[PDB]
RNA sequence: ACUCGUGAGAGACUGCCGGGGUCAACUCGGAGGAAGGUGGGGAUGACGUCAAGUCAUCAUGCCCCUUAUGUCCAGGGCUUCACACAUGCUACAAUGGCCGGUACAAAGGGCUGCGAUGCCGUGAGGUGGAGCGAAUCCUUUCAAAGCCGGUCUCAGUUCGGAUCGGGGUCUGCAACUCGACCCCGUGAAGUCGGAGUCGCUAGUAAUCGCAGAUCAGCAACGCUGCGGUGAAUACGUUCCCG
């Protein structure tokens, strides 16, 4: 098995990217698990929004990390070539485990 | 005073895209540092040239630096002579290799950053400031298709001692509406008496385009 | 059969239909040994007392989240919507008494510049 | 108590001082250790930043780090 | 009568200490109700081919609750004089107004 | 929610063991904060000690003490023109039950029994006979109301 | 944020306790974050300009 | 009862009755009463003089008490006040020794308040 | 199949019925419905004010230093203390303390990091490395207040932990001035707090733990968040404040 776990910042780009992976492996023909949402991680960073003394009146900046999963069973190298062949959005990093 | 949040940072989730785009775990502080030194390296000669936008896409450690400007011809002088010099210095300052894409905006008077460029560069050049504000406007409203127009100039206007803010507009510029597609640009004039910070809001349209 | 999901503050409970002489299965425990407070004991059996099928209905439940009382109020909700899922003409009699309606009251967000949510730092102007 | 701190510059100097059986006033930077009882009898000019204070080392000094036989702050109040 | 004297951004001359003591000391005269006084001395206008605007703030916990009181003037002594005139009238009002 | 009119109040469930609005309301006014379960153990234990010292229904003893502390008139506060006037006003039912339970709990809390259960038991019993300090606070409140009857006219 | 200190916090120190963060863009010594390497002011201005990838203004 | 030198009260449990000596707190009571064998729940009225014997010989033998700790603590504080330490200076001036806050608090070392 | 995780979608519009409305807006009740009338909370600060804040985040006009007002290092200081204020935390006990047994969370964090079973300690921890770049491994299967039981009998106490002495562990080149944590002892003030004054209208107040950022270590009782248990009252605008 080749299990692809892809992470990104956009849910739209990771959904169309997962559509590219499902359309790719499904196009070459294999047994493939569809896109599974692993949930998130959020990094919340509270910033005192003042150059000088105003400890109250903050603004806090979050950080969304979207995690999608596609599990690949029964790999054939004509399918494995198209994995390293094209990645379209490139804001997505793909873990191959 | 006016506690107005930067609207490109107020709609950066909804309408306006990020300028820099990648994914980074445990490489992020390095990508930040390279992003900063790249934008400092693209400040000077491109601010002579007419720079508006500096996007950095970043693939598997190549890099892709893309610039939206208002004159392909000052950014690209002799082919490779003006392009590949700043490109090559981006290749040496970063520990990477640079694919520099350079492209023109269809209307320079449409972008709020370039309006702030032309206004503040006129205001360093000893022209009348109310005449300058009026020049940038009116013509901008028609140019392509804008609905909003807010030009605020603070600082030593005309070389006076008091720091008088000015406020000219035309049309509709709603900031609290999030389906606004507002371009925002503040650029700061450099006179001998000081610096005249110019803010320009440009409201293109109602269109979500979701 | 007929399951269900009852959602209180951050708790959640899952029950299922079943006909039998009185039994109550929580997470491996009995109802009198999982809820030792005897007031939540009313707070969950009150939908059974309204449409009076207190003994003629036994089913097991599994839960998650909350504390004691969030799981109690959640299990009230899941019994109630289960009693929709037994007989729909029990449904106007539940909703009339104050039932079938989960309480949307949750612990609200703490606000910056405050000790808690809705609590200012106590300020003595001079 | 794996190994207590030793002041290697003062350690080298102290050994030389006691091998020759010579006693000399020492202008010492070190506020950090009175490590061995080999330091007994040697006069230490402790440096609180601003001047050097002579300190005699006796048997009771073992276990007190060297700097604060000389204090760094001055207070009277009136 | 506990008298705390802070700057804001300013020297605090021995003339300012003594004068502060004597104006504010008027209040010790006739308002026995006093406790703590907190006195804080701002200095802007300065640096601008113009005359410095002083500001004095004074805090006063009476015996009971908390007065505050704020004054802006071209100089410091005239400002603290004025501030004590205001405070004296107020307090006797908070003395005043009552007595059936 | 004042100055907009009357605000809607939360409905209060009755007691499981005893079956009364007034028992549960006594529990929610026993609740030194956080521990409603421990408030229920104090109220329940105190009312079974009242069951021991009466041999009757405890809620009848509770409502008889609640009746014997319940006030009818309360004084207040309006200062017409430079003089503070104690003004007597008719007390609503919920206001009277609130003053009865709140006085009962607080002056049980001043009383010198060992635990809280013996305090609340002895205060419900002494308020049932009429010998607690809380009944003396009812008589002092009607003392201030009847002593200040004339100022009540304002119709306020 | 003097260039002797901006430059001195980037060399190899003679002890490992001596190496501190010091925000890269301006050189601000206090209130520096580790994931960004930016102080709170450069985080706020750069995150407002969309320059940092995917940190955005929060509301839950 | 009577013991090492502390007059025991009328009605206290043993793990509290041992605590009223200068060298013994709660944990030493839980270890002494485990080593010797006296029940911790025993009152002082119900205490046996042979239990005073075995308990007394144990806690004067393998542990120190009133005179040893008062002369030892006193001799160590005056030890560091004779040699000239900075903690000696803190015990001299009547200041907190651990280098803690002296500007507002540390009133338990300065003591009762005089206000100027 | 049930959750749950994250994608798309439906759903609250005075839409439906009754009454007031100038037959207008809108308001009082009812039904359906998970929710009823801006359902709850956020993010969102108009024109301007206050010469408010910041030339120490940064940028900068002008003036000043350039053999120092630059810069490199050791040591010291920013932690001093007769005081006064300010925000917090622990309390003054029985709705409590201490010992034993037992049940339920949410969110988070992790590479020269998080580090398990096992073994050595009384305990901080030591030895060791399973396993994890993590819905998986680790933070124990996660809590504490809760419940069941025993003891304490109102006392300056089995309340309270400040202080001080001895003895340690860990981090670091280095814990003296100046770190935290653990063990033994020590055992002070404090009996609900004058004038006053502050917060809060429902999952709120109150109380209970948990995580995070900064960080080798920590002055964290701070800050930002997460959930647990969970009240009272609002007659009403005369009075104080805006």
């Amino acid at each position: 098995k080749i299990r692809i776990r892809l992470k990104a910042y956009d849910h739209e780009a990771i959904d169309a990217s997962a559509r590219k992976i499902v359309e790719t492996v499904t196009r070459t023909g294999a047994s493939v698990v569809g896109p599974v949402p692993l949930p998130t991680e959020k990094n919340v960073y509270c910033v005192i929004r003042s150059p000088h003394k105003y400890k109250d009146s903050r603004e806090h900046f979050e950080m969304r990390t979207h995690k999608r999963l596609i599990d690949i069973l029964d790999p054939t190298p004509k399918t494995v070539d198209a994995l390293m062949r094209i990645d379209l959005p490139a804001s997505v990093d793909v873990n191959i485990q | 005073m006016g506690q107005k949040i930067n609207p490109h940072g107020f709609r950066l989730g909804i309408t306006t895209e990020w300028k820099s785009r990648w994914y980074a775990d445990k490489q992020y502080k390095d990508y930040v540092k390279e992003d900063v030194a790249i934008r400092k390296l693209l400040a000077t000669g491109l601010e002579r040239a007419g720079i508006a936008d500096v996007e950095i896409e970043r693939t598997r450690d190549r890099v892709r630096v893309d610039i939206h400007t208002a004159r392909p011809g000052i950014v690209i002088g002799r082919r490779g002579t003006e392009a590949d010099r700043i490109r090559a210095d981006l290749e040496k300052l970063t520990g990477k290799q640079v694919q520099l894409n350079i492209l023109e905006v269809k209307n320079p008077e449409s972008q709020a950053q370039l309006v702030a460029q032309g206004v503040a560069e006129q205001l360093s050049n000893r022209v009348a400031f109310r005449r300058a504000m009026r020049k940038a406007i009116q013509s901008a409203m028609r140019q392509p298709n804008v609905k909003g127009i807010r030009v605020q100039c603070s600082g030593r206007l005309g070389g006076a001692e008091m720091s008088r803010s000015e406020f000219y507009r035309e049309g509709r510029v709603p900031l609290h509406t999030l389906r606004a597609d507002i371009d925002y640009g503040l650029y700061e004039a450099k006179t001998t008496f000081g610096r005249i910070g110019v803010k320009v809001w440009i409201y293109k349209g109602d269109i979500v385009g979701g | 059969p007929i399951q269900t999901v009852g959602r209180r503050k951050e708790a959640v409970v899952r029950v299922r239909l079943v006909p039998g002489t009185g039994q109550f299965n929580l997470d491996g425990r009995t109802l009198e040994n999982y809820f030792p407070n005897k007031v939540h004991q009313q707070l969950i059996k009150a939908p059974l007392v309204t449409v009076d099928r207190v003994d003629q209905f036994d089913i097991y439940a599994h839960l998650d989240g909350g504390g004691p009382s969030g799981q109690a109020g959640a299990l009230r909700l899941a019994i109630a919507r289960a009693l929709i899922l037994v007989q729909p003409e029990d449904r106007p009699a539940l909703k009339k008494a104050g039932f079938l309606t989960r309480d949307p009251r949750a612990i609200e967000r703490k606000k910056y510049g405050l000790k808690k949510a809705r609590k200012a730092p106590q300020y003595s102007k001079r | 108590k794996k190994g207590p701190f030793v002041d290697d510059h003062l350690l080298k100097k102290v050994d030389v001082q006691n091998e020759k059986n010579t006693k000399q006033v020492i202008k010492t930077w070190s506020r950090r250790s009175t490590i061995i009882p080999d330091f007994i009898g040697h006069t230490f000019a402790v440096h609180d930043g601003r001047k050097h204070v002579p300190v005699f080392v006796t048997e009771a000094m073992v276990g007190h780090k060297l700097g604060e036989f000389a204090p760094t702050r001055t207070f009277k109040g009136h | 009568a506990e008298v705390v004297v802070k700057g804001r951004n300013v020297e605090v001359p021995d003339h300012f200490r003594t004068y502060v003591s004597e104006k504010l000391s008027r209040l010790e005269r006739f308002d026995k109700t006093i406790y703590l006084f907190d006195v804080e001395l701002d200095h802007e206008r300065n640096r601008r081919q113009r005359k410095n605007c002083q500001h004095v703030e004074i805090t006063a916990r009476g015996r009971g609750p908390v007065v505050r009181g704020e004054a802006c003037a071209d100089s410091f002594y005239t400002a603290f004089e004025s501030a004590v005139q205001k405070l004296e009238g107020r307090l006797r009002r908070a003395k005043d107004r009552r007595k059936i | 929610m004042p100055r907009k009119g009357p605000a809607p109040k939360r409905p209060l469930v009755n007691d499981p063991v005893y079956g009364s609005q007034l028992v549960t309301q006594l529990v929610n006014k026993v609740l030194l904060e956080g521990k409603k379960s421990l408030a229920e153990r104090i109220v329940y234990g105190a009312l079974e000690q009242a069951r021991e010292k009466t041999g009757t229904d405890p809620v009848v003893t509770l409502k008889r003490a609640l009746d014997n502390v319940k006030p009818a008139l309360e004084v207040r506060s309006r200062r017409v023109g430079g003089a503070t006037y104690q003004v007597p006003v008719e007390v609503r039912p919920d206001r009277s039950t609130t003053l009865a339970l709140r006085w009962l709990v607080n002056f049980s809390r001043q009383r010198r029994e060992k635990t809280m259960v013996e305090r609340l038991a002895n205060e419900i019993l002494d308020a049932s006979n009429g010998l607690g300090a809380s009944v003396k606070r009812r008589e002092d409140t009607h003392k201030m109301a009847e002593a200040n009857r004339a100022f009540a006219h304002y119709r306020w | 944020a003097k260039k002797a200190l901006v430059h001195k916090a980037n060399k190899k120190p003679k002890f490992a306790v001596r190496a501190y963060t010091r925000c890269n863009k301006c050189g601000r010594p206090h209130s520096v974050y580790r994931k960004f390497g930016l102080c709170r002011i450069c985080l706020r201005e750069m995150a407002h300009a969309g320059e940092l990838p995917g940190v955005q203004k929060s509301s839950w | 009862a009577r013991l090492v030198g502390v007059d025991l009260p009328r009605d206290k449990r043993m793990e509290i009755a041992l605590t009223y000596i200068y060298g013994i707190g709660r944990t030493r009571s839980n270890e002494i009463l485990a080593a010797t064998g006296i029940d911790k729940n025993m009152r002082t009225k119900d205490l046996t003089d042979d239990q005073v014997t075995v308990l007394r010989d144990y806690i004067e033998g393998n542990l120190k008490v009133e005179g040893d700790l008062r002369r030892e603590v006193q001799a160590d504080i005056r030890r560091k006040i004779e040699i000239g330490c900075y903690q000696g200076l803190r015990h001299r001036r009547g200041l907190p020794v651990r280098g803690q806050r002296t500007k507002t608090n540390a009133r338990t070392r300065k003591g009762p308040k005089r206000t100027i």
